[PDB]
RNA sequence: UAUACCUCUGCU
RNA sequence: AGUAGUAACAAGAGGG
């Protein structure tokens, strides 16, 4: 359920999944910047 | 034996047999009497106290909780967009798209009662716009002869207040096999 | 159970002819309004929509 | 005032303020009770999150750049101003990898260093009237409710201020200016539009002349 | 592990009755079962509600433990748990035992003119044993 | 206009 | 011709 957008919902999840997977998990520090750059790049394309 | 009257909005000639003359033979009649119906429905209410109440109470809760999703389920519906039968979900998506393209987006909430508002509000428009599709015979070169090519392009069409209303009150027909 | 030993019982194996062709949308509006008596008027009017559209229905 | 959030705040907060209010009934024209109050609920979250980050080991760092860049990470996450299904996915993803309490009602932020969920609730009441209204209700679990004041005074749980004194100083002056511009500034509906109403009038028994009339009968 | 006895031939009287058709249903409502399934297979994506009962807690820990590291579509896991947990009933004509494990094998145990005596594998529940002892 | 071919379709 | 039966199939559409 959600009045929010399909792309915007995916973007919110994309950031926070990368967060917890690094913050306390098995993903590298360089990869968190790589995911959020793409999310920012997608956010720029609207 | 009922009462003919022309409709204000559609111009359709409508027969009303109810509360009409009582039948005088055993042939199939449709002269139902409103007061006799209400007596039987009252009789049903007396014999099952609290039934109508809880029946309505459950139907109230449903209407509040029901989403627009729920009309993707079930059998084929007649699509007014194309004047043909289509799967439920595509007829829904088609009606939502054309409603969204005109001034109707209450269903953006997601709840079904808001989609139902959009349907009653859509009768007030007297210039309802629908994109149709049609075949176009293009010609392109190929390797070194020029062959004809069927392609499809879209064209917008406005509808009268009758035209749209007729289509929303239209029910499709076919033979049962 | 509710009859006496003096009473009779017959059973009609029953069919209604021309069932759909003689059931009227106006009568369905009477039913819906009576079944919903004393409920909120928005809920009465919402359920009343279908019978109304059926009364003004047109067939392809 | 209807243009209280529009003249003051930046363009990014206005689109956020438009979002989840559309659900019950009211709109930006009716009430001045919980219209603009939701807008600053997001503004406080940005001030809480911005200029505050964490080091490689696990220590607080209050920098000036504010764009992470590899080696340093955000200290807070914005729960308020999201969809309800996304809101709990934020909360639950955190509580999976750190065995903490799952709150009953919605929180607004979460501190990553200290592991504290933060329910924001600033208003014109002083301190004790709105600290123990929430605390004697959301009890047992350690939801860190930060009760500010409109003027200046401040009362947290055990005076255990996780945030440094430089940033919370400017947060008081942020609310001190918006306070000064207060003075100088469950239903359900369904009815017929007129076309369907006329159809409704024509779909009755012959004796009746009006939908309202038949419904009364 | 079922055991067969003899077939007796007699006029088999069948009472049309609503009965369980999901033997070993750990009895929960559909909403309660939805929370359990979400916890097990989609742990990160759970809503506001939590595991209210100890029925829900023990079943969730068990399912998480049993289904851990099994390469299969989560959609299929969610599907089977839905079928497994929620009680389901049907009107069926039944001669004799009405318990779920007997209902399961009506095709095998009863015909029009015959009873195939049969005891399913596993132990009978005390509830069922107490009810039948009284009768 | 006929005769060959070629392409899509076999519940839409 | 034949199928069939209250109306169809006995190829339809296109390269026009």
């Amino acid at each position: 359920i959600g009045m929010a957008s399909m792309l915007d919902a995916m973007l919110s999840r994309a950031r926070i999944d990368a967060r917890i997977d690094l913050e306390s998990g098995r993903i590298s520090s360089q990869d968190f910047s790589e995911i959020t750059n793409t999310c920012k790049a997608i956010e720029a394309l609207k | 034996r009922g009462i003919w009257k022309t409709n204000s909005e559609t111009g359709a000639q409508q027969l009303n047999p109810i509360d009409g003359p009582l039948p005088e033979d055993n042939e199939p009649s449709g002269y139902a009497q409103t007061d006799c119906v209400l007596e039987l429905i009252e009789g049903l209410d007396r014999s099952h106290p609290g039934l109508f109440e809880t029946a309505c109470q459950e139907t109230i809760d449903a209407i509040q909780q029901t989403r627009v999703d729920k009309l993707t389920q079930g059998r084929q519906t007649y699509d007014w967009t194309l004047n043909r039968n289509q799967p439920a979900a595509t007829a829904l998506a088609n009606t939502i798209e054309v409603f969204r393209k005109n001034g109707y987006k209450l269903n953006e909430s997601g709840r079904l009662i808001d989609f139902l508002k959009d349907v009653l509000l859509s009768f007030e428009n007297d210039s309802m716009e629908v994109t149709t599709h049609f075949q176009k015979k293009k010609r392109i070169r190929d390797n070194k002869k020029m062959i004809t090519q069927r392609t499809i392009g879209k064209k917008r069409v406005k509808l009268t207040k009758k035209n749209y209303l007729i289509r929303a009150l239209t029910l499709n027909t076919m033979t049962k096999d | 159970a509710k009859s006496t030993d003096e009473e009779l019982s017959y059973t009609i194996t029953g069919d209604n002819t021309k069932w759909n062709e003689n059931q009227n949308p106006r009568i369905f509006l009477a039913m819906v309004l009576r079944i919903t008596a004393g409920q909120p008027e928005w809920f009465r009017d919402l359920l009343a929509v279908a019978p109304i559209m059926f009364s003004n229905k047109v067939a392809r | 005032m209807e243009n209280f959030v529009r003249t003051n705040f930046n363009p990014m907060i206005l689109e956020r303020a438009e979002k989840t209010m559309k659900e019950y009934g009211e709109n930006p024209q009716n009430e001045g009770n919980k219209f603009a109050a939701i807008s600053t609920h997001m503004e406080v979250c940005f001030m809480y999150s911005d200029f505050h980050f964490i080091d490689l080991e696990g220590n607080t760092i209050v920098k000036e750049n504010d764009d992470d860049n590899a080696m340093l990470k955000h200290r807070f996450e914005i729960i308020e101003g999201q969809e309800r299904n996304i809101a709990w996915t934020i909360v639950n993803s955190i509580c999976n990898m750190t065995e903490n309490s799952k709150p009953r009602f919605l929180p607004d932020l979460y501190d990553y260093k200290t592991n504290k969920f933060i329910e924001i609730g600033v208003t014109r009441r002083k301190v004790e009237d709105y600290y123990y209204e929430k605390a004697s209700k959301l009890k047992g679990e350690n939801v860190y409710i930060h009760i500010f004041s409109f003027d200046g005074e401040e009362m947290a749980t055990d005076d255990e201020y996780i945030l440094d004194e430089e940033s919370r100083a400017r947060i008081k002056t942020r609310l001190f200016v918006l306070r000064q511009e207060l003075a100088t500034a469950l239903e359900e509906e369904f009815s017929y539009p007129p076309t369907f109403q006329r159809l409704a009038n024509q779909s009755l028994p012959p004796s009746f002349k009006d939908y309202h009339q038949f419904k009364a009968y | 592990h079922g055991t067969f006895g003899p077939v007796k031939f007699y006029n088999q009287v069948k009472v049309r009755k609503r009965v369980d058709i999901n033997p070993g249903h750990k009895d929960l409502t559909s909403r309660e079962a939805q929370e359990v399934i979400m916890e097990v297979v989609f742990p990160n994506e759970v809503g506001a509600r939590t595991l209210s009962s100890d029925a829900q807690l023990t079943i969730t820990k068990e399912k998480k433990e049993e289904l851990k590291n099994c390469k299969i579509s989560p959609i299929m896991v969610a599907y089977m748990l839905e079928r497994e947990l929620v009680r389901r009933t049907r009107f069926l004509p039944i001669a004799g035992a009405t318990s779920s494990t007997y209902v399961e094998v009506l095709h095998l145990t009863q015909g029009t003119c015959w009873e195939q005596q049969y005891t399913p594998g596993g132990e009978a529940e005390n509830d069922d044993l107490d009810q039948t002892l009284i009768i």
